């Protein structure tokens, strides 16, 4: 499947097709326009891919952080939102809490890179 | 016991090097919806949250006469002031005999009629106008002794473009910032000479509101002192080095004019049109400027008691400029998109012999200090390369409210066993400005890697 | 604190703020300026993160080699050298022996990877 | 060495190369064309470090895949491929089957990585 | 003589040719006879390879 073959796709079965949406990101009058989205598009994958590894999660698709989840957030079960949801309803009621959520996730890679390098230096 | 290579990545080095800078311009100036201020529209929003971090134990040596930002300035400034007159109006259908005399009304000295001949729609027909130009925008043809003929000043060399009748001359402020990568090396030392070591420098992102004015000799708005009177010059010994007297304690300057009638708008092709002055109701007065003099006094004399310093068996003096045309002599500037070119001479006439006078008069703030001066519509500034501006007129009457912070003065040549040397007011390039309000800045490039011998070993 | 915390500390001061002097790295007439510092940008960054990933340290502050230390590049001792001598003399002092050192780090690291690569193919 | 110093020598006397080869790929009229080089210089290597990321060999030379080599594409044995054949006739004879290669090696680190987040969610 | 300098526009001027001092000669070129003759004579004699 090329563009998008689990926009709508169970929520189980979305997870076995990430690798074909993120193959896909970089493939006078109009000299500059297609140089600027070009430079854009670039610009783009790149702070995707800073942010990623940001939080020790880089050239690695599902990483996993050790951060708790609160449940003021989502309060529902696992198992019919893997099994029932899709990706757009969750991106409609879980985007107004990111920022938080990137932050929490920032402070847990720098807990877990100071207690490696505190491992490190008193061995 | 022994060393192994290991590689430090956020090393805190820096390396001397130019760039190019980015425009950063305050979010309150994109509400007009009209375009203006010669596009400062296209600048990226600058944060309002200004970061400054102050380095612990370093110094730094700082140049600011060999500096990359004074040069990307003018250049800068240059190209977007070039830039701003591409879709205007061309004056090449005004380079035709101008008949002019004096009005039948009054005298209305330093302005002359000048009636011409125009081009309709019809290539054919042509039908005569009228207008009032300045004085200094006239020069007379003569192959005789003819006193009506004379013709437009910028036919003769080049050019001959008018400005679009809706942008604006304001200097609104901007920021030049480095990208990723680089940073600014500002110096806070209150006596800094300008070129040396400094001990109290921070790291900056980019710089504070910087405002381009147009100005010669003295200098209008800008960021003061810290502490007191501050001199800067390259050499301090040669004739030929403008040195540069940056000022604590503004001194109020004000400008004026008479009242104008309108722009008659004149028709010289298809769609293209400019306006010349018409007619002029009311009376005919100077347009002056007006400098406190109290203030003026005790500012010289500051600026006498510590340029003493480094001449301090002298006296010094002060007198005009040593002759030339009219654009240089003159203090010239800008206000509401007039220009004005005003003589110096009631500034800079006096003396300091070393003994202070002290003014302990409340009650004589009446006495000021007038400047007499015309003004000029053609324009030929930069000394080159400026695709020479016509100006075009104001209706009504015209304010310039502003402030003074800083004074361009020459040394002349000075005889042998010389006492009672004079500084004169400097005009030169238009570099000297910036390079008055560029003085903390230093663009550097930092470099996060690094290497060092530790006794760490990597597993096997 | 942002760029240069401690950028004329002590060299074993200024190992334990690393963590925060790295990180803004990437956080008409006036349209091709943005565009060249946007581009000059994108390839510092770029050249940076490649360079610091050829010879086995990416993503990792404090990376250990198992590359020897010459004694014809420093000749002095490491006592007073990570605790009287700041960062910049000593980038002085070095700077003619880098090309040197970056192909003796790579030499190490692909020695390392086909020392790897012929343990995992031994089993 | 420098510019693809072993460009037709050994296929085992080429793998030891690698880091002196892949260093330089980033290091008015004539100003467009400086600046468009620059941007598809930045846009190769960008495509080929994003497909490095994609199968999980991000950050490393040398890289070991599970997945098994079909006989079909090759019928060649390995020693005198390895002390014999240089790069370009053997890139010249596996060109008729790249995109099979990296699907297969796309399937296969979604799958590895599907079985150890199911290795490490069973704990 | 010099660059006769004709006015035709406010800044656009152009140069043409003006006078000439002195008498008439004809601009021609000079190339050596025997480095020619042993020049042509070479690629003839590698041309011959090509056509027996
Ligand atoms: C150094 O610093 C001084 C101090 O700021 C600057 O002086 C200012 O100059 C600007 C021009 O660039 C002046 O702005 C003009 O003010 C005129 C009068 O304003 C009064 O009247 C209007 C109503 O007509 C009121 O709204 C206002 O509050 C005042 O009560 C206006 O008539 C001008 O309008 C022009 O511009 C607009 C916008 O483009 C056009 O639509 C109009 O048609 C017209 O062309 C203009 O707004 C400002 O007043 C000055 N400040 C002071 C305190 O007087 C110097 O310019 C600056 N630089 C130098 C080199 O000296
Ligand atoms: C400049 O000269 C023109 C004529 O060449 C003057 O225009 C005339 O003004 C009088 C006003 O009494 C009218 O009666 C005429 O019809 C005008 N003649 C025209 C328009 O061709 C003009 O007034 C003069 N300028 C000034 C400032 O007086
Ligand atoms: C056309 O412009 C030239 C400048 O390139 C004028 O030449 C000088 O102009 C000044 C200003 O009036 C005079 O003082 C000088 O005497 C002029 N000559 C020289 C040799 O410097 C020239 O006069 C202009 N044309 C006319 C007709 O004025
Ligand atoms: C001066 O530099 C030393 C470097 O060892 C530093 O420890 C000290 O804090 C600095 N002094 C001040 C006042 O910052
Ligand atoms: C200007 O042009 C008109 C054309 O209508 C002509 O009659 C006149 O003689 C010209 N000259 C002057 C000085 O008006
Ligand atoms: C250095 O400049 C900062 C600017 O905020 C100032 O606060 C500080 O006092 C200065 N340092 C000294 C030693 O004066
Ligand atoms: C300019 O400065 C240099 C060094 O500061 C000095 O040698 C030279 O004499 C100065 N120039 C003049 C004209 O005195
Ligand atoms: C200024 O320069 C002129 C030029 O000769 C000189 O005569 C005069 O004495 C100087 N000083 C004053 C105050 O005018
Ligand atoms: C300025 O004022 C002086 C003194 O009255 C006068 O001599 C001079 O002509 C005036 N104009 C200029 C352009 O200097
Ligand atoms: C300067 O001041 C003196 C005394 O105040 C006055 O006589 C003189 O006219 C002024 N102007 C010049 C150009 O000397
Ligand atoms: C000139 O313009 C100003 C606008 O600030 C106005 O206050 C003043 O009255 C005007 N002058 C006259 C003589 O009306
Ligand atoms: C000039 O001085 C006056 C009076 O001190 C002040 O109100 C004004 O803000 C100053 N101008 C600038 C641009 O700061």
């Amino acid at each position: 499947l090329g563009f998008l073959g689990a926009a709508g796709s169970t929520m189980g079965a979305a997870s076995m097709t990430l690798t074909v949406q993120a193959r896909n990101l970089l493939s006078t009058v109009w000299g500059i326009k297609q140089l600027q989205a070009r430079v854009l598009a670039v610009e783009r994958y790149l702070r995707d891919q800073q942010l990623l590894g940001i939080w020790g999660c880089s050239g690695k698709l599902i990483c996993c952080t050790n951060v708790p989840w609160n449940s003021s957030w989502s309060n529902r079960n696992l198992s019919e939102i893997w099994d029932n949801m899709t990706w757009l309803q969750w991106d409609k009621e879980i985007s107004n809490y990111t920022q938080i959520i990137y932050g929490l996730l920032e402070e847990s890679q720098n807990q877990q890179e100071k207690n490696e390098q505190d491992l490190l230096a008193l061995d | 016991e022994n060393l192994w290579v290991t590689v430090y990545y956020g090393v805190p080095v820096w390396k001397e090097a130019k760039t190019t800078l980015f425009c950063a311009s305050d979010a309150r100036a994109y509400e007009k919806e009209v375009h203006n201020v010669w596009a400062t529209h296209a600048c990226v929003p600058t944060d309002p949250s200004p970061q400054e971090l102050v380095l612990g134990n370093v110094t730094e040596n700082f140049n600011m006469w060999k500096n990359d930002m004074v040069d990307q300035m003018h250049e800068d400034i240059i190209s977007l002031w070039d830039q701003s007159l591409k879709p205007c109006v061309k004056l090449t259908p005004l380079c035709v005999t101008l008949i002019c005399s004096d009005a039948g009304s009054g005298g209305v000295e330093e302005m002359k009629n000048c009636s011409f001949n125009t081009t309709t729609e019809i290539r054919d027909k042509e039908k005569k106008e009228y207008a009032l130009f300045y004085k200094p925008d006239i020069v007379p043809l003569s192959e005789t002794n003819n006193t009506s003929e004379y013709r437009l000043i910028n036919c003769n060399t080049s050019a001959c473009t008018q400005a679009c009748p809706k942008v604006t001359f304001e200097p609104i402020p901007i920021h030049y910032c480095a990208p990723a990568g680089y940073a600014i090396l500002k110096c806070n030392d209150e006596t800094f000479n300008g070129t040396g070591p400094c001990s109290n420098v921070s790291t900056v992102q980019c710089t504070h509101g910087i405002r381009p004015v147009v100005s010669t000799q003295l200098l209008l708005n800008g960021s003061l002192a810290e502490k007191e009177i501050v001199i800067r010059s390259e050499n301090l010994t040669n004739n030929a080095k403008i040195i540069i007297v940056h000022l604590h304690t503004p001194v109020e300057i004000v400008c004026t004019r008479p009242n104008n009638n309108t722009r008659k708008s004149v028709r010289i092709g298809p769609g293209q049109t400019f306006y010349a002055t018409g007619d002029i109701i009311g009376d005919i007065k100077q347009a002056h400027c007006n400098i406190s003099e109290e203030k003026w006094n005790d500012t010289l004399q500051k600026v006498g008691i510590e340029l003493q310093k480094h001449f301090p068996n002298k006296t010094i003096k002060y007198n005009q400029s040593a002759g030339g045309d009219m654009e240089i002599t003159t203090h010239s500037f800008n206000c509401g998109g007039e220009f004005f070119y005003c003589n110096t001479s009631n500034l800079f006439n006096g003396t300091y012999n070393g003994t202070y006078i002290s003014t302990n008069s409340s009650a004589n703030s009446t006495s000021t200090i007038t400047l007499q001066c015309r003004i000029k519509q053609i324009i030929n500034m930069w000394q080159g390369v400026g695709r020479c501006m016509y100006a075009p007129p104001i209706a009504g009457n015209i304010t310039c409210r502003s402030n003074i912070t800083g004074l361009l003065l020459t040394r002349d040549g000075g005889t042998n066993s010389n006492e009672t040397e004079t500084f004169r007011p400097a005009g030169g390039d238009m570099r000297d400005n910036w390079r008055s309000e560029l003085y903390k800045y230093k663009v550097v490039k930092i470099e996060p890697l690094g290497v060092a011998p530790t006794r760490c070993k990597r597993r096997v």
